[PDB]
């Protein structure tokens, strides 16, 4: 679908793209003081393109952004233990609560 | 206080002492007291210190004999 | 065990118990597929270990340690090589040597006490 | 009984198809290639290994008639 | 606490 | 602005997490080993 | 805590933090049972085991080699 | 319990049993390393044979 | 002594396997730990006899094949 | 970015069975709700003819890089460890033996190594100590 | 004993510290449970992302996009953290 | 064989300790993370867990005087004591593994214990040691990781010690040329590279961490990714061997049955 800047569906696409940018920075950079420098550099690059009207510019930028995010993706991201993909995910799931149906077998 | 290699053990004395095959060599005479001392002392590092040092030095002399042989072998190989 | 068949009984049930320990949290999809991965790679090693035992019966007529080890010097080199190549493949699977080492890191899906036991004085040392 | 299984139409369609793959099988070039490999090529390979070494492996109590270790050492220099 | 209740006698 | 979380990240390098405190005691009982060894050397004499 | 559905799921191992009310009574019986035939293992083992290196004298083995020669 | 905002984390108040046990095991290791090194530094590093007392 | 070293952990497996429902969580863990410890003390006793005294043990239960 | 596993047909024809693009269910977003959360499947979703190769129970599909790149990197690694081995062998950079290898009396312990008589000496003998 | 549970009093305390330590919040801007990000605290879209990524890191969770876009007030954030079985 | 059996016994002591002390840290952190990138500054809060890891790592690193030193140093030197082509190649492989052992041990210790805190502040106020039942086996194994190798060395490694179960052919005895013919530089070469290399690695983390932002360099990122994905072996096994193994069954099912 075409991109309409300043729309609600554009404030969710850029926001998610910014999340994946910062998470990828966090996976690669494991020191908090070093992460803040990279986190601000990423944000300033978002601020530069913040005021753009032409969708024909945004789609060129949006396609390029995913090229960088996919290229810089960490092969081993950081996942919380109980989240999907974590070390404790689906461990000791409580059983389903439902009355047993008796059968004659 | 081992200066040179001891007298070689006979075949029968090697069988009587159940010496390992790989250690039936020039120093098998010094191995018999050491394995006898090792068993009595539970192989502890502090028990049979002197008997162990004597046998280690014997293998050092057997090694240095084999160092001399290879130099001798090379001389025949170089000059042939 | 006094012979190789008794060793193979322990060899298999180590893989059986490792399968149940790695997949102990069986509601976790990762632990379930990791227990299968450890079992199948080791069962690949078991298939080679069985062949080595069949060849041992063919050449020596026995699996007892006392019989087989007395004949080691007098047996054909090729027969000796075939038996121990089969033993080498089985050793790689359990000891996680290169080629059959993929299950070893999947075995971390089990509880840490399993890891402390399997990887220290157990299954990983069976091949040695 | 009480229908203890929640029947899924897509499961039933998928399962019914997997049982009835024979209906749609065509003996085309792709099928012929796999038939030749599995029923002619591979059996021939095992066929020639079985009769090549039929009675050619007297491995019962096979003896060693040749030394394993070298007697003399020759340096490389 | 956990205070895990005890089940029926077995 | 510059480092908006600067006040939030301050605790990560202060208190117990200064460069001195983090590496202090990194060798557990090192001087106790030297002290007991020193007692052994002097008592042997 | 949670719901373990213990009304009908009673596996031999217990099913989600199962400790019966009379666990002290049963534990003593099992400890007696474990101890009783743990001695039975010891009594059997001492009778049945043997030293395979002392069953035949070295003089008996020399005759075997010559006779089989 | 109550959470204190902005307060930094000071050096922890680790129970004395945990600290002393940790320093006894660590001191036991360092003592053994120094004790073994003193009598075996020549033997270890090939600067003297074990029988050359 | 040899039968104690080998089969005592197997009895601990059975007790926590089939009698875990009857002795509860707490006592099941410790009785299994008891069975392994018996194998520990038996093994150490056998270690002295074998390594330090050159004694071999062999128990032949029955024929398999 | 994300690619399908191998041996997945691009088309099929099984009568009236619905034709759909193969979706590897292992890659589905795990933060969505499903009627079958573990399998990431909603009720009555049509199944591909080879869905068993494209679901949770199929072997995990690693797709960080293409297979050829992973196979190229895999060969590149072990190629270095073979060039390192081959440089030393051809050049002969490994050290020579500092001593003549161990030899033993009694014709190299021939009798102790299962030799019957003089015809089978070198068959069983270890290295012979020529210096008595 | 482990951490003594996680009640809404603690969750709110650990959220206020985030907003108090985030200088991008507009001057004034009393931090209240009903305070919003855009209006009360003057946070735009990208700054809202930074706050919620510090939120997920504080309680050691990962926030989906479908649910981060619906978190627009402090109270909604507090209710969300309490609605997560693995927030610590 | 005698060296292998001895190193087998010693490894079971300090490697079980390392797994036990790893599970101690994982339980202690209330988030129950297992990623060292989410650790940092743990040394003070759990000093007993750090001591067990520290001693076990030093035992693993074959630090002189410890149990790993009496079993691992001799094995590495025996590769050079073979004086064959294969022995010389494998000596360097063993030497690098010995050096890499120090490297990944220091890296694991730095990230978990000596790094600046990466976890939330709430984690560190709740970070406490576990009970005495967890601690007791670790202490018992800790002592075995200090002395045990020295006591048992003469049983398995002593020259002429009778172990007829492990048969060594007389042509293959190399324990003596291993013990007498190696240069003194090689006697300490594994110790220098591990200790010297480990210190250099530790300095970079604390003072010059900008070198480890490998996402910058594309070649470093590909070299980092290759090893982090384990030589791409798991991908090759699943995507090629297992996929084609199941596809053969499908082809047999479709085109034959
Ligand atoms: C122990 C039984 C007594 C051993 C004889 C006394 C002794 O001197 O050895 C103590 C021993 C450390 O001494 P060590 O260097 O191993 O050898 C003897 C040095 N004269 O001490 C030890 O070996 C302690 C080993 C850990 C316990
Ligand atoms: C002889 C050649 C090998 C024969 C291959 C036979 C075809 C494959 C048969 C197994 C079918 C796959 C299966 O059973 O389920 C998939 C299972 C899951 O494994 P996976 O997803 O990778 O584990 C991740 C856990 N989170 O995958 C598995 O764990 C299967 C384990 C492998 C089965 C044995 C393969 C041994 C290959 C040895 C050679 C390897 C190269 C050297
Ligand atoms: C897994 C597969 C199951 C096990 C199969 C084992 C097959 C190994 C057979 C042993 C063997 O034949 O070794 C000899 C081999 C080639 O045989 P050849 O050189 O013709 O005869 C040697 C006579 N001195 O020459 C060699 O020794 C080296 C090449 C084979 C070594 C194993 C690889
Ligand atoms: C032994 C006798 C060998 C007979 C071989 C029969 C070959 C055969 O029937 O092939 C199948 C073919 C139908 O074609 P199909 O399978 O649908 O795929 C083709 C797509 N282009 O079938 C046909 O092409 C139709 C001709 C069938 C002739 C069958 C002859 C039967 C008489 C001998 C029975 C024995
Ligand atoms: C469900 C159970 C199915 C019941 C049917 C199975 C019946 C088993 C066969 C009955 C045999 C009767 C018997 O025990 O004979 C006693 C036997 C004496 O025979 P003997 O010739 O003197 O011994 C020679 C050994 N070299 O003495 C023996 O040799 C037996 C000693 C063998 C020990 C092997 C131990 C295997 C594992 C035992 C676990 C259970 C034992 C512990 C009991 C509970 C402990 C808490
Ligand atoms: C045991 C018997 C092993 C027989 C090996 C058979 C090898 C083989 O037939 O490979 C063919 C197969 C590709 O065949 P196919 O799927 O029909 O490709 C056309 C798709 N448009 O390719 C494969 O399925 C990979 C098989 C390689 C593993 C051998
Ligand atoms: C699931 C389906 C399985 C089907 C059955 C499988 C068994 C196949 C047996 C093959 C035997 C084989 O290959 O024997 C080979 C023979 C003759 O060999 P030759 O080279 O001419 O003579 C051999 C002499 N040499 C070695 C000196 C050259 O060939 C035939 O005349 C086979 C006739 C029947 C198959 C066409
Ligand atoms: C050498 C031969 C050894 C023989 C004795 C070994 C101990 C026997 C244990 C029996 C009790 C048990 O494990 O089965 C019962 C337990 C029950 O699970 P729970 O822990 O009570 O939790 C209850 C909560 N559920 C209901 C969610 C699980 O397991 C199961 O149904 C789990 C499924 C796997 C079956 C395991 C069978 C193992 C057999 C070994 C095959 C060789
Ligand atoms: C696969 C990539 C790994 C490196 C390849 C080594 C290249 C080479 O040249 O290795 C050759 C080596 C060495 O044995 P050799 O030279 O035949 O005999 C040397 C005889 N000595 C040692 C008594 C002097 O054997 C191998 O590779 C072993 C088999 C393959 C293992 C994998
Ligand atoms: C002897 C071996 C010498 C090489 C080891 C140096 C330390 C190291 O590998 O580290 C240096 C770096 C990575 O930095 P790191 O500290 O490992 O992780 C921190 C990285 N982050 C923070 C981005 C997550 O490695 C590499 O990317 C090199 C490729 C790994 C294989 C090592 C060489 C293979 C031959």
């Amino acid at each position: 679908k075409a991109v309409v800047p300043f729309s609600e569906a554009n404030k969710k696409y850029v926001s998610s793209l910014y999340r994946k940018s910062l998470r990828t920075a966090h996976d690669w950079i494991n020191k908090t003081e070093f992460y803040r420098v990279k986190a601000s550099e990423i944000r300033s690059r978002f601020d530069a393109n913040k005021h753009i009207n032409d969708p024909n510019e945004l789609k060129v930028i949006f396609k390029e952004t995913e090229a960088l995010l996919e290229d810089y993706a960490h092969p081993d991201p950081i996942i919380p233990p109980c989240r999907p993909g974590g070390s404790k995910f689906e461990r000791n799931i409580p059983p389903r609560v439902e009355a047993r149906i008796p059968i004659d077998v | 206080g081992v200066s040179e290699l001891p007298e070689l053990l006979s075949h029968e004395e090697m069988k009587q002492n159940k010496i390992p095959l790989a250690y039936r060599d020039r120093c098998a005479r010094l191995l018999v007291p050491l394995n006898k001392c090792r068993k009595e002392g539970w192989y502890m590092p502090w028990n049979c210190v002197q008997e162990r040092h004597d046998y280690e030095q014997c293998q050092y002399l057997d090694f240095k004999r084999r160092v001399k042989e290879l130099e001798e072998i090379k001389k025949q190989r170089d000059a042939a | 065990g006094d012979n190789y068949l008794i060793l193979f009984v322990g060899w298999e049930f180590i893989g059986v118990a490792s399968y149940l320990l790695i997949s102990f949290w069986f509601t976790r999809f990762n632990a379930v597929k990791s227990g299968l991965s450890a079992l199948l790679i080791n069962r690949f090693g078991d298939a080679l270990l069985v062949l080595g035992l069949s060849y041992l019966v063919l050449v020596t007529g026995s699996v007892n340690y006392n019989t087989v080890f007395a004949l080691g010097s007098y047996l054909d080199v090729n027969m000796i090589t075939v038996i121990l190549i089969c033993f080498l493949v089985a050793s790689m699977a359990k000891s996680a040597q290169l080629g059959l080492h993929s299950w070893l890191l999947l075995a971390m899906e089990g509880p840490t006490p399993v890891s402390s036991l399997l990887h220290a004085a157990c299954l990983v040392i069976a091949g040695v | 009984g009480p229908h203890l299984l929640r029947e899924d139409a897509s499961f039933q369609r998928y399962g019914q198809l997997r049982d009835n793959l024979a209906t749609y099988w065509k003996f085309n070039r792709k099928a012929a290639r796999n038939v030749f490999i599995f029923l002619v090529a591979v059996p021939a390979g095992l066929g020639y290994l079985a009769y090549n070494y039929e009675g050619k492996t007297p491995f019962v109590g096979k003896r060693r008639t040749e030394p394993i270790f070298e007697q003399d050492y020759v340096p490389r220099k | 606490d956990h205070h895990t209740p005890l089940g029926p006698a077995e | 602005a510059g480092n908006p979380w600067k006040r939030r990240d301050a605790w990560r390098s202060q208190g117990a997490f200064t460069r001195a405190n983090r590496f202090r005691g990194a060798l557990p009982g090192f001087f106790w080993g030297l002290g007991a060894f020193g007692v052994y050397c002097v008592y042997e004499k | 805590h949670h719901i373990h559905t213990p009304s009908y799921i009673k596996p031999p191992t217990g099913g989600w933090n199962f400790t019966p009310a009379n666990w002290k009574q049963n534990t003593v019986l099992v400890l007696v049972g474990f101890t009783a035939c743990c001695v039975g293992l010891y009594k059997l083992g001492e009778a049945g085991s043997y030293n395979p290196k002392l069953k035949y004298k070295e003089e008996e083995l020399s005759r075997w080699n010559q006779s089989a020669k | 319990f109550k959470y204190v905002r902005g307060a930094i984390v000071p050096k922890p108040k680790v129970h004395p049993g945990y600290v002393i046990t940790s320093k006894f095991l660590g001191g036991l290791m360092w003592f053994w390393i120094f004790y073994r090194a003193k009598q075996d530094y020549p033997v270890w590093f090939g600067l003297k044979h074990p029988w050359e007392h | 002594m040899i039968l104690l070293c080998i089969f005592t952990p197997f009895l601990g497996s059975l007790i926590s396997g089939f009698f875990g429902r009857y002795i509860g969580v707490n006592s099941s863990k410790w009785i299994v730990c008891l069975s392994i410890f018996v194998s520990v003390v038996s093994t150490y006793i056998l270690f002295i006899d074998v390594i330090f005294n050159e004694i071999e043990y062999t128990y032949n239960i029955m024929n398999w094949l | 970015k994300s690619f399908l596993p191998h041996f997945i047909p691009k088309n099929y024809s099984y009568g009236d069975y619905p034709r759909l693009k193969p979706e590897n269910l292992q890659k589905r977003d795990p933060y969505l709700k499903y009627d079958d959360q573990a399998n990431k499947r909603n009720f009555n979703e049509p199944l591909h003819p080879q869905q068993d190769d494209l679901d949770m129970w199929a072997p995990d599909h690693f797709d960080f890089v293409q297979d050829s790149i992973a196979l190229k990197w895999f060969g590149t690694f072990f190629g270095v460890l073979a060039v390192f081995s081959s440089v030393i062998y051809i050049g002969g950079l490994y050290p020579e033996k500092p001593a003549n290898p161990r030899n033993y009396p009694f014709s190299g312990l021939a009798k102790d190594l299962g030799a019957s008589s003089e015809e089978d000496t070198l068959l069983y003998a270890a290295k012979i100590d020529k210096s008595i | 004993s482990s951490t003594p549970s996680l009640t809404k009093e603690i969750i709110y305390d650990r959220i206020v510290e985030i907003l108090e330590s985030y200088d991008n919040v507009k001057q004034g801007s009393t931090i209240s449970p009903a305070a919003s990000f855009s209006k009360d605290l003057g946070l735009d879209s990208l700054d809202t992302v930074e706050v919620l990524l510090e939120l997920e890191n504080e309680f050691s969770i990962l926030i989906p996009d479908n649910e981060a876009d619906e978190i627009k007030t402090v109270q909604q954030a507090v209710d969300y953290i309490a609605a997560q079985e693995d927030s610590i | 064989y005698n060296l292998a059996l001895f190193h087998l016994i010693c490894h079971s002591f300090f490697k079980a300790l390392l797994f036990m002390s790893a599970g101690s840290v994982i339980h202690s952190i209330i988030s129950e993370y297992q990623d060292i990138r989410m650790y940092g500054g743990f040394r003070q809060f759990i000093p007993l867990a750090y001591t067990c890891i520290f001693i076990a790592s030093l035992s693993l690193m074959a630090i002189p005087g410890l149990t790993g030193f009496y079993s691992k140093d001799i094995i590495i030197e025996s590769m050079y004591g073979e004086y064959t082509f294969s022995g010389f190649i494998i000596y360097w492989f063993a030497l690098i593994s010995a050096t890499c052992t120090s490297l990944y041990s220091i890296r694991l210790i730095y990230y978990t214990f000596l790094n600046n805190p990466n976890s939330p502040k709430y984690i560190y106020i709740n970070l406490k040691e576990n009970d005495i039942v967890l601690i007791t086996p670790m202490i018992i194994l800790t002592i075995l990781s200090i002395f045990g190798g020295y006591l048992l060395r003469d049983i398995y490694l002593g020259m002429g010690s009778p172990f007829n179960e492990l048969f060594i052919h007389p042509n293959n005895l190399s324990l003596i040329e291993t013990e007498f013919s190696l240069p003194s530089i090689l006697k300490v070469l594994p110790l220098i590279t591990g200790l010297g290399g480990g210190l250099i690695l530790l300095l970079i983390y604390e003072f010059n961490y900008s070198l480890f932002l490998v996402y910058n360099n594309k070649n470093l990122s590909k070299l980092y990714s290759f090893f982090n994905q384990k030589i791409m072996f798991d991908q090759l096994l699943n995507n090629l061997i297992l996929r084609s193994g199941l596809n053969i069954g499908w082809l047999l099912n479709v085109h034959i049955d």
